[PDB]
């Protein structure tokens, strides 16, 4: 609702989009691009939407440690699938 | 499936609802003891230190007495004459306690005090309020009051008119019936409804209500209460009056036998339940107490409209957790309350018995037993100890349960004397247990997607650790909640916010 | 800027509350001349033919009465029984006025019948409620009632003892206690709340109160009413008693002079205002008045704990709609009503009056009445016809206004009688005027978008004509409407879907 | 809010994206990728992603014949751009 969410959501499904893209691009670039290595680019894209996405909701919720905590959490689950994709590639 | 999902031992039996500790605040019997304890230390249990174990002595140095701890009733009077606003509470030049906090809170409790009888407390049969007269000529107000009905009155006159008639509304099933039930209980004020059938074991098995006496203010008019309170600000002590006691038979008092039960919650706000010890939290219960009143009336003139017969309820005449429960609206949780998906505990519960055959509802499950069996939040934020901190629900023994516990379920335990000793030295009602509860949570779309993860096995641990590491709702401790300033900071936010907390 | 935004005329003066179609109902001269119409064919003025003109006869034929129109008392006697539930409505026999309906919208109706004195169409300074006393041993309900304050009590006598124990709260400027008053408001139950200074020209300028007579009814209980049940059910005509009349003396009946008022508004169901001439309507609009008497009165009693003079209102004491202007919440549509943004007509506005000096608000400008000028869409639903179809507003004069209409200030000009006359037809208020207005809308993302597009310049019109043709609430036509089988399929609907319409 | 609701605008969003990018490699294929021609592609689309929305919106409203009345009309006025800008190229 609001005039704002709908804009965010709009917004943070072009930048996963763009992050796919970007992955793709990269896989396809370096030569190695299989399909497992796309869905752990996947799921690390999926992981740091969602730490946006929860930071965005527990603004709107005015619980606000929330936000620095799951940043930290899904930003790191984010990550491993990113660190795993690099040193595979 | 099944009428109760919980295990009801056979040597279950009718709960006395004189026996309870707002009931047992006027049986004068309750003035000779001090009060008592499950556990008089629970430090070993918990590991930390036991601040409920002092309350009744201070409870009684507050009343001026030395000495000897604060009786039941002394105690139960204290938080009454607190709440009432004749006395000053301990934190009053704190933020959260001051004047206007006060007068915030009186202004929320006012329908529930003038015209629900202060149901919260309990009440008799009916509910019956006292009012001054007023003259319309001159409007002027009288001094001494009369006794009619309140909001949740059982007056049933006019069914049998409506019956004789031939306006009685057919249904053609009994689906339907409760469909239309629903709908109707929706757009009255309910925030959920559901249907349980007349389970006789949820009902008291002894109904009762309070002597008043009258006693002369200083405003020149005679106001009613259950204890003398110009003898008490006068240092001579408290006094009750007793009860008078009634027997549960429905055919005398209400007209008709129930065959099905309309329950029915009220949400309340959530960013007052966050400020839980101070009177903000007070006065989103007494606003839902008020709201849950007002509901119930138009519940039951809808269904005497209809020409069935009705029987509005609040806090007097059944259980209300098992009986939503068997309407399939919730889990009962640690801390004894029901836990409905989309609210957790913050709601209020008010029910309607009725004659009409309404199709029944199932009882719902949804992970809450399993997360209450590892969390043990509730516990650990008590500021008076009183919720068991076992890990597992058992069928409850009259070894492991006092006077004021119903045994014989498979539950946890609640010690009901610390959660009133803690509300006389508080000077409201406390919602701790209410407000860190980890399913206290706004409806949205990360809540919806973190409640899909606590049945999912590996996702259940994550996510019960990660509310408790995101800082939902505060700390968890209840001295830290007050000295480290989160209830002085979210008082000062809740004032300087202009709206709520809905998304 | 400014204290009033509209064109006040320098001719002004208050309004008599007693010339109102709802309290000059009970003036017993208004029972001896037919209703009068502003004009008695409206035809030419919107082209389509005049359905309202043959509801006088209608009504009279509906009363027994051959061969004159119905008078103003008869017809608005004919509506309250028909609300009250003593008859049948003309369509009871069809989707949307059955007994199902009736009954959802007597329960709905119980707090404001039975609470607030049946404050809808007006009350004295207090309001008083006839209620029956009760045995509280036997539980037995007496026969005769005492008449008791209601939920808008004037009752102000803490206020002074407040003051001499000091413990008055003191705000440290204007700002914060408009502040802490709004947010107050806000949790207390208010959808939307503002403050305006007290303008002493939407104050009327006599109060009254409705004169009761005794009369039995069949049950074997007494009841007041302010006109004579049994002789009109008998055929032997209606008959009224008058009224009490009081000056409009603050002082004497509250105890102070007010110097701002608290203004605030509750929003009623959108699925049911979509049934707009069905008895659903009628609930959601009962359910409204309920609300707005229960917040009234937790509001009065803050204001009063603060240490401060409270007098709470509903449809009484002043008029509300230039009041909640001046407080910022809306800008006068065409209707007459107050268009909030929110909400747009969907909503009921309650007042209450302080000495509490309050930083005012200031009146909102965002479209309204530019969309009005254009949009000539709630007149065209009218089953009566009684809204204006002139293009512009005008500064209203004695020739443009009957003895029902304040003049002198710059509006469109409403007919009360035939919006009195269609109630008395219909058996329940219409609400189709607010059905039917473009601003009837729920809050979400594209309503919000579309709210700016009636102030850029190009899109106003898009806007205006996509609301017409995309069909939200139904049929603008009042006839089509129905046959159409637009309301009865949103009847069936209503009762069929679960759950209401938030987004 | 809801569960639906986050996805569909996550959806939207990816789709207006998608859209956007087939515009500009259309253009860049047909050699004339000026920012007019892009901007006009984008008004388009922009209308498109509105019909779509507003026809949720109203679905979730009851409002059911705004569904495809919006449709209709903003559909047309995603059609104009896109017929001019076909013509352009
Ligand atoms: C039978 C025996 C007496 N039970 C009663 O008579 C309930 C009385 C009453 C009016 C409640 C309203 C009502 N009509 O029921 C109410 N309170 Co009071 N309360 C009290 C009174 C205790 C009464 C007692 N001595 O036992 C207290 C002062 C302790 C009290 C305090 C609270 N109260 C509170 C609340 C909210 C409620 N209280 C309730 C339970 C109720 C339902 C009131 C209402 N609303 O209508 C609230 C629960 C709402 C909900 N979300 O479900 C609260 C949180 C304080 C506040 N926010 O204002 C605090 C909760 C502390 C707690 N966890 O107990 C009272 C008086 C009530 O119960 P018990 O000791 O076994 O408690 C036990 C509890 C578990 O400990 O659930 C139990 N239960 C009963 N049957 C079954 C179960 C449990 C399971 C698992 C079953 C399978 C079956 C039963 O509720
Ligand atoms: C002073 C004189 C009589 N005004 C009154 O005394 C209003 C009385 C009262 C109690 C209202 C409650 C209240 N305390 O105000 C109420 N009704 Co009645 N009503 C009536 C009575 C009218 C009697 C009359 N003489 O006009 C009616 C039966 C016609 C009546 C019917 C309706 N009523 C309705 C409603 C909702 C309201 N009604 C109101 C106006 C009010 C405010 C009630 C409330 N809630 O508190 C509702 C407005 C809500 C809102 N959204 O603003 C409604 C739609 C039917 C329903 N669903 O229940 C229907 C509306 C028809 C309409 N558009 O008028 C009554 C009795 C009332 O004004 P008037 O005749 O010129 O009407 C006029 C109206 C112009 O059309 O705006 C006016 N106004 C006054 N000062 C100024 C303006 C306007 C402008 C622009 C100014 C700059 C200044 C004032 O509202
Ligand atoms: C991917 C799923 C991921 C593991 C979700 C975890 C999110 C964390 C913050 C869970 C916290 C959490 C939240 C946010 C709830 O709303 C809630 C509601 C009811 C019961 C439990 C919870 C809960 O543990
Ligand atoms: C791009 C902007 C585009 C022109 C928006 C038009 C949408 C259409 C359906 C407008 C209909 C419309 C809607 C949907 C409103 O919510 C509303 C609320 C208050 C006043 C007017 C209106 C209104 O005309
Ligand atoms: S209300 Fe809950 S948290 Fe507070 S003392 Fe009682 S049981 Fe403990
Ligand atoms: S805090 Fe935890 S254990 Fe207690 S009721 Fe809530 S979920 Fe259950
Ligand atoms: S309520 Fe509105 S639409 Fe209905 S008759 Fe009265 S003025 Fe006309
Ligand atoms: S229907 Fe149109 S003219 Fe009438 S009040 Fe609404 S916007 Fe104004």
């Amino acid at each position: 609702m609001n005039i704002y969410d709908v804009l965010i959501w709009m917004a943070l499904g072009m930048t996963a989009l763009l992050i796919q893209y970007g992955i793709w691009r990269y896989l396809k670039g370096k030569g190695k691009d299989t399909i497992p290595l796309q869905i752990c680019g996947f799921l690390a894209n999926f992981f740091f939407i969602f730490a946006l996405a929860w930071g965005y909701s527990s603004f709107s919720e005015r619980e606000y440690q929330a936000i620095g905590m799951g940043f930290i959490f899904f930003g790191g689950t984010a990550l491993i699938p990113a660190i795993i994709t690099y040193r595979l590639a | 499936t099944s009428e109760f999902p919980y295990k009801v031992d056979a040597k279950y039996q009718r709960y006395n609802s004189l026996k309870n500790f707002f009931e047992k605040t006027f049986d004068p019997e309750a003035n000779k003891t001090p009060i008592k304890f499950h556990y008089d230390d629970v430090s070993k249990i918990t590991g930390k230190k036991d601040t409920g174990k002092d309350l009744p002595t201070l409870n009684a140095e507050r009343l001026g007495i030395k000495g000897r701890p604060a009786t039941h009733t002394e105690t139960s009077i204290l938080f009454h004459t607190q709440h009432l606003g004749a006395m000053l509470t301990q934190r009053h030049n704190e933020t959260g306690w001051t004047g206007l906090d006060e007068a915030l809170n009186a202004g929320a409790w006012a329908v529930e005090f003038d015209y629900s009888g202060f149901n919260a407390t309990g009440g008799g049969p009916g509910s019956v309020i006292p009012l001054y007269p007023i003259n319309p000529m001159t409007n002027e107000i009288a001094n001494e009051p009369v006794m009619v009905p309140g909001l949740y009155n059982w007056d049933n006159i006019d069914v049998e008119s409506v019956r004789q008639q031939g306006q009685q509304w057919k249904f053609e099933s009994k689906e339907e019936a409760s469909k239309i039930v629903k709908k109707a209980t929706r757009l009255l004020g309910a925030d959920l409804v559901g249907i349980a059938p007349y389970d006789e074991r949820w009902t008291y098995s002894t109904w009762g209500r309070k002597i008043y006496k009258p006693c002369k203010m200083p405003n020149g008019r005679t106001k009613y209460l259950p204890w003398d309170l110009p003898k008490m600000l006068s240092g001579g002590g408290v006094e009750v009056f007793g009860h008078a006691k009634f027997e549960p038979d429905w055919e005398k008092y209400a007209g008709f036998k129930p065959k099905s039960v309309i329950v029915f919650v009220l949400e309340e706000d959530y960013e007052a339940i966050r400020t839980s010890p101070s009177v903000i939290s007070s006065a989103t219960v007494g606003k839902s107490y008020s709201n849950m009143a007002e509901v119930a009336y138009k519940i039951a003139v809808f269904l005497r409209k209809l020409g069935y017969y009705a029987a509005p309820c609040g806090n007097d005449t059944g259980i209300s957790v098992p009986m939503a429960v068997q309407a399939g609206l919730g889990e009962a949780g640690r801390n004894g309350l029901l836990i409905t998906q989309k609210f957790g505990p913050r709601h209020r519960i008010a029910k309607v018995y009725t004659d009409l055959e309404l199709a029944p509802d199932k009882p719902r499950k949804f992970g809450v037993r399993e997360f209450c069996r590892l969390c043990k939040k509730c516990a650990d934020a008590c500021p008076a100890q009183a919720i068991s901190h076992e890990k597992d629900p058992k069928v409850l023994q009259p070894e492991d349960c006092e006077v004021a516990e119903n045994p014989y379920t498979e539950k946890w335990h609640l010690d009901s004397n610390r959660c009133g000793s803690f509300w006389a030295y508080n000077g409201s009602p406390c919602s701790n247990c209410v407000a860190v509860c980890s399913w206290n949570k706004v409806e949205t779309w990360n809540h919806d997607v973190a409640r899909i993860a606590t049945q999912i096995p590996l996702l259940q641990d994550a996510a019960r650790k990660f509310d408790e590491w995101f800082g939902y709702n505060g700390p968890v401790n209840p001295d830290e909640r007050l000295e480290s300033g989160y209830v002085q900071n979210m008082v000062k936010d809740f004032w300087n916010n202009p709206e709520s907390i809905k998304q």
